[PDB]
DNA sequence: CCATGGAGTCATTTTATCTTGTGTCACTTACAGAAAAAGTATTACTAATATATGTTGAAAA
DNA sequence: TTTTCAACATATATTAGTAATACTTTTTCTGAAGATAAAATGACTCCATGG
């Protein structure tokens, strides 16, 4: 839980794609205990605001394992401006980002008329 | 018969059992009438049924009678502890130690710990930190503690300073330090005619107690006196005979480090015992 | 008193050893575990919130 | 039958107070050829007694 968050905030500040829920499954643990310890070392240190992630980053790496073909890049821009407006349309806030990202991907994918199941997305 | 030869072969054990020296040869010494694989089938099962045991020493392998106390004990013990536990009590006196159980059991230190701690809750083995260095925690039976260890730590001189005071009185008459010469007045008459030790008498004087301890042997007393031979508080003459060096005066040009004090400020000309080295 | 036996010293081999081996560019790439200390995670409480999550199941098509 | 709801619930985080236990850490703390030599070889000789 210590080396976890200590490794975490870094790749957070660099604004890359890595995710706490993703970060735990290296262990049997709960994505709470890690989250708890994390948010505590936010108190015992004093840390800047910068690490605010958006789906616009995660949709890149999520798109990688989607298989498919070159079209996804098109889908990428199809998804991106989608999610962007979704952030603008005001129903983005206060939600676990990885989920709404996957939702955007399902949309643009269907927008590009392919068949990819929900399981295949949440994987 | 399993139950019959079980109980009568337990009867030769509970009566005598040929002590600990009993090997399988003594079986044929008493009852050899049974066929080999049969008497051994029931030996094997009674050890499985924990009505007999086997000890590992010398030629062949030893057997002994065992009751349900330690039998239900070891059957209640885990498969880990199974060979471990009974192998531990093999010492029974001196105990055995951590890594030397690891090689014999062919386990890690990972697992042998938890079964030991299990035996700690069980309290059939106790942590013992012996004479040799306290890195050990050798383990003997929680019940028995015969061991090699006065004690190895302080309150030695506590009694030394007392015995010295008596030994002093044994030499010439008592202290007699007031004016220039009070001692001995030529040791009573003819100091030669007083031929005297302290030795054995110490033990009778040690009876005084006034301290928390047990008694002590003539042997260790001799060492107690050897120290004051080395400190040269007193003197070793003619075996157990002992005198004092008159260095009770040490209690209170020249030679006598005491009654002397250094200057040790300012002036740089002094005699150290270092700065040549 | 003298030839002898025994040893003590003193050349003499044969084994165990170590320093060398032409020059110049031009790139290249202290062990492990033991114990003590510090600190913490539950372990209950409301108590508001608002997602996730599961299931299920009920309700509808 | 399936789908949408719903709904039930339960974590999830704060701030506390305890108090006690258990549990991880950390921090001590020790149990290639030709000189050089070394030794076995052997002869020399002092020095022993005895017929």
């Amino acid at each position: 839980n210590v080396i976890a968050s200590c490794l975490y905030v870094a790749c957070r500040k660099e604004k890359t794609h890595h995710m706490l829920i993703d970060f735990s499954s290296r262990l049997q643990v709960s994505v709470y205990s890690i989250g708890a310890t994390f948010l505590k070392m936010v108190k015992k240190l004093h840390i800047t605001e910068l690490p605010l992630a958006d789906p616009s980053l995660f949709i890149q790496h999520f798109a990688e394992k989607l298989d498919l073909a070159d079209k996804k890049i098109k889908v990428v821009k199809d998804a991106v401006k989608l999610a962007q407006r979704m952030s603008k349309d005001w129903m983005f806030e206060g939600r676990r980002p990885a989920g709404i990202a996957g939702a955007c991907i399902l949309l643009a994918c269907r927008m590009n008329n392919l068949r990819r199941t929900h399981t295949e997305i949440v994987a | 018969q399993l139950s019959d030869n079980a109980k009568t072969l337990h009867s030769q054990m509970m009566s005598k059992g040929i002590g600990a020296l009993f090997t399988q040869q003594e079986l044929q010494k008493q009852m050899g009438i049974g066929s080999l694989t049969d008497l051994m089938s029931i030996v094997q099962e009674l050890l499985d049924k924990n009505l007999i045991k086997l000890v590992k020493q010398n030629d062949e392998l030893k057997f002994q009678g065992v009751l349900e106390s330690e039998a239900q004990k070891k059957a209640t013990m885990s498969a880990e502890e199974a060979l471990v536990y009974s192998y531990i009590e093999a010492s029974g006196r001196e105990g055995i130690w951590s890594k030397t159980i690891k090689a014999r059991t062919n386990l890690h230190q990972h697992v042998v710990l938890k079964c030991l701690k299990s035996l700690e809750s069980q309290r059939y083995v106790k942590s013992v930190k012996s004479v040799k260095f306290p890195t050990r925690k050798i383990y003997m039976l929680y019940s028995l503690q015969p061991s090699v260890d006065e004690l190895d730590i302080e309150f030695i001189n506590s009694l030394l300073t007392i015995v010295w005071r008596f030994i002093s009185e044994n030499t010439f008459p008592n202290g007699f330090k007031n004016f220039e010469n009070g001692p001995k007045k030529n040791v009573f008459y003819a100091p030669n005619v007083k031929n005297y030790s302290t030795t054995q008498e110490i033990l009778e004087f040690i009876t005084a107690a006034q301290v928390a301890n047990v008694e002590l042997t003539p042997s260790n007393i001799r060492s107690l006196c050897e120290v004051l031979v080395y400190d040269d508080k007193l003197e070793k003459v003619t075996h157990d005979c002992y005198r004092v060096t008159l260095e009770s005066i040490l209690q209170m040009s020249i030679f006598n480090y005491f009654k002397m004090f250094p200057a040790s400020k300012h002036d740089k000309e002094v005699v150290y015992f270092d700065e040549w080295t």
